[PDB]
RNA sequence: GCAGU
DNA sequence: CGCCGCGTCAGACTGCACAAAACCCTCCCCTTAGGGGAGGGTCAAGGC
DNA sequence: GCCTTGACCCTCCCCTAAGGGGAGGGTTTAGATTGTGGTCTGACGCGGCG
């Protein structure tokens, strides 16, 4: 089984569980330390923003691969904006400081 | 995690001593591959004094642990990370050889991540009178 | 917190409500000691002589609907307030007061046109606390003193500053600052005192007589605390009926608590009937009410669910008598509603199915990681939108400048709206048929095969 | 070296610390060498032996600890204590989706340490 | 973009700023039409329009006129992605107090208060009175009473001092406290305690306080008297294509919230008597604890498959929450899976791909060189040209792998050998070819092991496949510097 | 979208209200239709087929 | 009928048949399961039993 | 739940 | 101090199969007529 | 001998107002009804009682 992109899941933005769902491949907790221990940090990164959540940054990065360009702009990964709307349901105020 | 070599030195001087690791009656790992790759962390000298064997500062590569074992120098303070003078993070010094590599750590290595990886990855190939001279 | 409320005998029912309703007729005369609700009780009974509302929301009877009473027995209370309009000539005039109340005892009252009283009563009581707390800061955020020595010399003037003049006598700062304040009561004090003899009686007096309602109302309110808190068992007794149908068992109790204290303020024991069977009626209504609103995520009306109610209840029958689930189209002909209505109340009556609901009872997953978001775009669908935005772009860089822009106006291309063809004839100084003739000249153009070979592929297969 | 991680101040000295309490073994470090630079005598401590998981939860980020386990004490310690984290491990940084800082992410941080401090 | 995150408690006024309205109804959506109900949960007004730029009645459709608030409905004209971002909130009748600084111990309204658990849990549960003001009276500020105690005290105290139960109650003692006064007392009384137990407890009392004066903290904060609502796309109520519906426990934990305030709100209209405005009070802080954590104070409310509901705090925390499931490790595009086979005419840096998988983990690499090469107009003729697998895009195929790396991984990841990069050769079986001398780094044998293969995009990720993970640069192990690249 | 609003007003190929939502082999599997069964709701009228 | 419906179609000992070749069948006929309503819990059941 | 590594 | 009660934790990937009622009253939706507007059909003048 | 710009008239389509009806929310019922329902985990750290 293989996917280069299709239907992503509901609430977080990241693809489907298995090959009846056409897929993508947990890069799970393991494989991030893995990529921590080479100095992937390219590779990581891309792995977590612009593979499965970044919503703005996964479709420029597929008309980047097309258009010929294989450069990523890679933003926020919505899971993280799913934790902050999370954390701030309960009674507690998380930010972005700058 | 968060261990990574951020420095190239931090000039200190304390280090582990590290010698043979002999239980009881016998040797279980030798010097050499105890301080290989190691840097020193004094000058090692030959039994017969006044003449070190061994400079300062010097990363123990193979040739040198060949110097270490054509004489009998058994006991060489060698610099570690638990005696590292950088803060938020490890000099490249103190940990020693990249040992996948096999030559001094680059400045940015995730150190923390490997060391974890290597100490829980054959996890699961563990499990769950008196004294008389063997020789001369 | 409830098994510390001892049960009532049916003697001690009785008495509960004789004291509720001593306390609500003493208030309706508290009430009635304020004339202008007489002259409304009198005005709104010559509009029952023309019969603009019904009696039985007017008068509920007498104590001592037949409407003959309430005719000439208010014409008795009209003579009655004959007798007390003039005959003040003060000392003699405080005895047919409280001969109005006690000739007003005989009376009943309704709900809601009491509840107009008493939302005027409770105007009256606004003016005069706001009027007394005027007196208590205007004069404590100019001056610093215990006001009790001006107090001591307000109440009973009720009329003019004259009780000002003797203010200043106690000659601490109090009232020399107070001196700046002596003016700016002016429209206010004497404001009140119109209204005073418009109503009648004095403002001290009616203070009185607003404490005095005070008093009997909590009076009522602490008779109607006893009776609820003593049926509290009846309410769990018989919301235990109703457990798992859709609501927790505390939610039951406490509609049902609400049901019971509407069935304190709407029963009366002259019935001779006793109370627990009327409240059995008002609680099941709120308890049932309540699991037909509040009970369903997606929520359906109360006739829908009465609707599938019986609905279920019929199924039940049938099953029970053949042996096997009725199809819709015999469903709908025990009942005698249209099959498509049968199949339409079978398909709302569903409640949603939570999306951590894990999947062959498989936890590490759920329902709620198969539910895919179909209201995103596929990045295909987005290279395409931005590959024809190209082409077209290009394709009317192609043409004149003038009919390019007549493109680019008309369709919403490269602009946030659309033109028709009215607006760019105000714009372009042309006329509308000819833009529009621009128009159709720029897409005859373009439907040649000399350009529109990469636009084709735009096109489905 | 991670596990020996922590410090308690013994003897406060001309520092703001408190004798009793747990710092960070490189924050009293760092101090007592700012304040023997300035003649004032640094505070004196003991260094404490935590285990792996009493040291994980017990960083001086958050979102480390509050992705490890016990999210829900970490995240009201760090409520209460109106807490910052400067994603300045690996783990803060794959949370928000940045380059993490080792190994071809190290380079871009130094820049951004050293251009968002000056 | 940002350099930290800040984390802190969120005052009335933050949650009312997040907020863009009160949710005042239950009401998810409408049952005939499945337009979504005015003042509910899911609320087209309050958490934005339910389709990209229209308003629910229809009247304004198009983005000609964006950002315009309809009057026909109160629905703004934008996005409908904006209800993954719009908060609402609930207007609370009664304080409750926050099970996460009331339960989690050391509780910090204990912790704060010196006051035990147990007495606050008597106090907010309605089970005894506190004495939060003492005057000129014998009652101290943290003195507990019972009922009969209260009335006694009532009798012979009257009106002057003040006593009250609930969180009210606690509100009320923790907004009257002073914090630097009590923070210096403590230091005082904790330099002249020897007792080592009295110091310790002294010490994070102290910790405590002055972790709340130094930041923006106030101690009220920690009793809920507006209540968040999460944006209704992370709660989503979505329509099965069986006609049947599929929800989020978090529907049902605030549709129970707002049904207990709302007739909370109703006893405290109709002058219910005191028992049943306690008991709705203690009904709507258990419902409030268990939507934020559940199974936290007692029984843990099941619904409807008779299965505890999944809180808030379940949402973030565990195996399953957001932060190890979604945020530390994620479904991945461009990413495949297959059996390994041996393939031992390989160099060390090529495995063997199938063409089947290398034509769809490199798709949108063969739709740009058919659109570049002319050998398709469009990127939809490019689409068609793969699907029908014409003989141009297998030598396209050749072209697009032709030094592009891919990382082929064997789970469990148990080292950083399990993940080493490869180049491809295109084979035409349906398993991957691992080359034998990896086998020993993946722990891998051929007895039916699966591996996934991704595609690094970008120039960057090609280059650390190539620079720091290829297999040919990984053959001697971190662990000990011995050759893990080994016959076998 | 503007840009294929333009599209249909140069060719002409109105967009249609049906949408194709049909069973197709899944991807790699390759064999013989052995069996069809066709289940008709009570009261919907059968196809040819059925 | 909802009892024995649900205990029949959702136990998890009412489980999908194994049906590969003959063998699987009589093998899944003859299984004896220590899970289920009643029984141990795969992740909480020692090394002894 | 049941299998595969 | 001893002890009891409570909170936290327990590998990673894959498939497979999957989930009371009756009467009143107002309000919103469906239907239809209308009216305005917005193109569409077929010519009358110079200009090309 | 062949192209624009109006010109007038014709035709259909979308928004608006109203009317009928289904729907949905509301109020009231008076023989007595008085306190509801798994246990199959062990190890470790901590914190309050006693
Ligand atoms: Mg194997
Ligand atoms: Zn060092
Ligand atoms: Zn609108």
């Amino acid at each position: 089984h293989a996917r280069s992109t299709g239907s992503y899941s509901l609430v977080t933005q990241q693809p489907l569980g298995g090959k009846a769902q056409f897929g993508g491949q947990r890069f799970g907790e393991m494989e991030v330390w893995a990529l921590e221990a080479y100095g992937a940090a390219y590779t990581l990164q891309e792995m977590l923003t612009v593979k499965s959540d970044d919503v703005n940054g996964r479709t420029k990065m597929y008309k980047n691969i097309v258009d010929g360009n294989h450069q990523m702009e890679p933003g926020m990964p919505e899971s993280f904006n799913v934790l902050l709307k999370e954390i701030r349901s309960l009674g507690i105020n998380i930010e972005l400081e700058d | 995690q968060d261990l990574v070599v951020t420095e190239d030195d931090c000039g200190t001087h304390e280090g582990i001593m590290m010698t043979p690791v002999i239980e009881g009656g016998d040797v279980k790992e030798p010097l050499r591959d105890r301080v290989l790759g190691r840097v020193t962390a004094e000058d090692v000298l030959k039994p017969g004094t006044a003449d070190i064997l061994v400079p300062r500062n010097t990363l123990l590569h193979e040739q040198w642990c060949d110097l270490l074992e054509e004489n009998s120098v058994d006991a060489v303070k060698v610099r570690s990370v638990v005696s590292c003078d950088t803060d938020f993070g490890v000099c490249a010094h103190c940990y020693g050889r990249d040992l996948a590599r096999g030559h001094i750590i680059n400045k940015g290595e995730a150190i923390g991540v490997i060391a974890a990886q290597s100490i829980g990855e054959p996890g699961t190939q563990l499990t769950m009178s008196s004294i008389q001279v063997k020789n001369k | 917190e409830m098994g510390t409320v001892e049960l009532l005998t049916r003697e001690g029912e009785i008495d509960i409500a004789k004291r509720i309703e001593d306390g609500i007729n003493q208030v309706q005369c508290s009430v009635a000691e304020y004339p202008e609700a007489i002259t409304y009780l009198l005005e709104q009974y010559d509009r029952v002589e023309a019969e603009e509302a019904r009696l039985s929301d007017l008068i509920t009877g007498f104590v001592d609907i037949d409407p003959e009473l309430a005719r000439e027995k208010f014409a008795e209370l009209r003579a009655q307030y004959v007798v007390t309009r003039d005959t003040i000539k003060h000392a003699t005039a405080q005895e047919e007061i409280l001969k109005l109340s006690e000739v007003f005892k005989q009376f009943r009252l309704v709900p809601k046109q009491f509840d107009y009283l008493v939302n005027s009563m409770r105007v009256m009581m606004d003016r005069v606390r706001t009027q007394e707390r005027l007196i208590m800061k205007l004069c404590v955020e100019q001056c610093k003193m215990p006001k009790k020595n001006f107090i001591t010399l307000f109440t009973g003037n009720e009329t003019s500053d004259t009780w000002f003049n003797a203010a200043i006598a106690m000659n601490k700062p109090w009232s020399e600052k107070l001196h700046d304040v002596s003016e700016e009561v002016h429209r206010a004090l004497q404001k009140l005192q119109q209204i005073e003899e418009e109503t009648g009686l004095t403002i001290e007096q009616v203070k009185d007589i607003n404490r005095r309602m005070s008093i009997g109302e909590a009076k009522a309110r602490r008779a109607k605390k006893e009776m609820v808190e003593a049926n509290l068992r009846l309410v769990i007794s018989i919301a235990k009926k109703y457990t798992n149908r859709g609501l927790q068992f505390l939610d039951l109790i406490q509609e049902g608590n609400i049901g019971l204290m509407k069935a304190v303020d709407k029963f009366e024991y002259r019935r001779g009937y006793k109370f627990s069977t009327y409240a059995t009626w008002w609680i099941r209504q709120a308890i049932t009410r309540s699991i037909a609103d509040q009970a369903r995520t997606i929520r359906i009306p109360v006739h829908m669910i009465e609707t599938i109610n019986k609905l279920n209840r019929i199924s039940r029958q049938m099953l029970q008598e053949m042996g096997r689930e009725p199809t819709p189209e015999e469903l709908a002909e025990r009942m005698l509603m249209p099959e498509d209505k049968i199949r339409k109340v079978l398909k709302i009556a569903k409640e949603p199915i939570s999306m951590e609901t894990p999947i062959g009872d498989d936890e590490d997953s759920h329902l709620g990681d198969f539910i895919e978001d179909t209201t995103l775009e596929l990045p295909l669908d987005s290279a395409t939108t931005e590959s024809l935005r190209a082409a077209t772009h290009d394709v009317l860089a192609g043409l004149t400048a003038r009919e390019a822009k007549v493109l680019r106006m008309r369709f919403g291309i490269d602009m946030n709206t659309d033109y028709t063809l009215e607006e760019v004839g105000k714009q372009f100084d042309v006329t509308r048929e000819r833009i529009r003739q621009i128009e159709a000249k720029a897409l005859r153009k373009l439907r040649h095969p000399s350009r529109s070979e990469v636009l084709r592929s735009f096109l489905d297969d | 070296r991670q596990m020996l991680r922590k410090a308690t101040i013994v003897n406060a000295g001309s520092s703001d610390f408190l004798e009793g309490e747990q710092v960070e073994y490189s924050r009293v470090k760092i101090a007592n060498r700012e304040l023997e630079a300035n003649g004032k005598v640094g505070a004196t401590y003991s260094r404490d032996l935590l285990g792996i998981t009493k040291a994980s939860l017990a960083t001086e980020s958050f979102i480390s600890a509050a992705s490890f386990q016990e999210t829900t004490r970490v995240l009201t310690e760090a409520a209460v204590a109106g807490k910052r984290d400067e994603l300045r491990g690996l783990k803060e940084n794959v949370i928000v989706g940045r380059l993490i800082p080792a190994g071809t992410g190290y380079a871009y941080h130094q820049d951004r340490m050293r251009r968002r401090a000056a | 973009e940002f350099d930290a995150i800040k984390i802190a408690l969120a005052s009335p006024d933050m949650i009312r700023s997040w907020s863009f309205g009160e949710v005042k109804k239950p009401e998810t959506i409408n049952y005939r039409t499945f337009k979504p109900e005015r003042d509910g949960l899911f609320c087209a007004r309050i958490f934005g329009p339910v389709k990209d730029y229209e308003c629910l009645c229809g009247k304004y459709k198009r983005l000609k006129h964006r950002g315009v608030i309809c009057e026909k409905c109160g629905v703004e004209v934008t996005q409908t992605k904006v209800r993954r971002e719009r908060m609402g909130h609930i207007e609370l009748a009664s304080p409750t107090a926050h099970i996460w600084f009331l339960k989690s111990l050391p509780s910090r309204i204990g912790l704060l208060l010196d006051m035990p658990l147990r007495d606050i849990e008597r106090v907010l549960y309605f089970e005894s009175y506190v004495v939060i003001e003492g005057g000129m009276t014998n009652l101290e500020r943290q003195q507990i009473l019972t009922e009969e105690q209260y009335l006694d005290a009532l009798e012979e105290f009257g009106d002057e001092f003040d006593a009250k139960m609930g969180a009210e109650a606690i509100q009320a003692l923790l907004k009257s406290m002073d914090l630097e006064q009590e923070c210096e007392q403590l230091r005082e009384e904790l330099n002249e305690t020897n007792s080592e137990t009295k110091r310790k407890k002294l010490t994070k009392r102290i910790k405590l306080l002055e972790a709340f004066v130094q930041s923006g903290n106030k101690p009220e904060w920690m009793i809920l008297t507006v209540l968040p609502v999460l944006p209704p796309d992370l709660r989503p109520l979505v329509p099965l294509d069986g006609g049947r519906f599929a929800t989020s426990d978090l529907n049902d934990l605030y549709r129970r919230v707002i049904n207990r305030n709302n007739r909370l709100k109703r006893l405290l209209d109709l002058a219910a008597p005191d028992i049943i405005v306690r008991n709705e009070k203690r009904m709507l802080q258990e419902a409030v604890d268990a939507l934020l954590d559940n199974g936290r104070r007692g029984r843990a409310i099941t619904g409807s498959n008779k299965r505890p509901l999944k809180s808030l705090a379940d949402m973030i925390k565990g195996k399953q929450g957001r932060f190890r499931q979604n945020l530390l490790g994620k479904r991945v595009d461009y990413s495949g899976r297959s059996v390994i086979t041996v393939g031992p005419y390989l160099r060390l840096h090529q495995c063997g791909l199938p063409k089947k998988m290398a034509l769809e983990l490199f798709k949108p690499f063969i739709y740009g060189k058919l659109e570049l090469r002319g050998l398709a107009t469009t990127i939809k003729a490019a689409k068609k040209m793969v699907e029908r697998e014409e003989a141009v895009v297998w030598d396209i195929l050749d072209e697009v792998i032709r030094e592009h790396p891919v990382l082929l991984n064997r789970a469990p990841t148990l080292h950083r050998l399990g993940i080493q990069a490869f180049e491809p050769v295109l084979i035409e079986g349906k398993a991957i070819q691992l080359h034998p001398l990896v086998c020993a780094a993946y722990n891998a044998d051929f007895d039916g092991d699966q591996m996934a293969v991704h595609v690094p995009l970008t120039l960057e990720a090609q280059l650390e496949a190539r620079a720091l993970m290829m297999s040919t640069n990984n053959i001697l192990s971190p662990a000990n510097g011995e050759p893990i690249i080994v016959p076998s | 979208t503007p840009e294929e609003k333009l599209l249909r007003a140069i060719f002409g190929e109105k967009a249609s209200d049906v949408k194709d939502s049909s069973l197709r082999v899944p991807n790699g599997v390759s064999g013989t239709v052995i069996d069809v069964q066709v289940f008709t709701r009570d009261g919907v009228e059968k196809d040819k087929r059925a | 009928s909802a009892a024995v419906k649900e205990f029949f179609g959702s136990s998890q000992l009412s489980q999908f048949m194994d049906q590969n070749n003959p063998l699987s069948e009589i093998t899944h006929k003859r299984r004896i399961s220590a899970l289920g309503p009643g029984g141990l819990t795969r992740e909480r059941a020692g090394f002894e039993v």
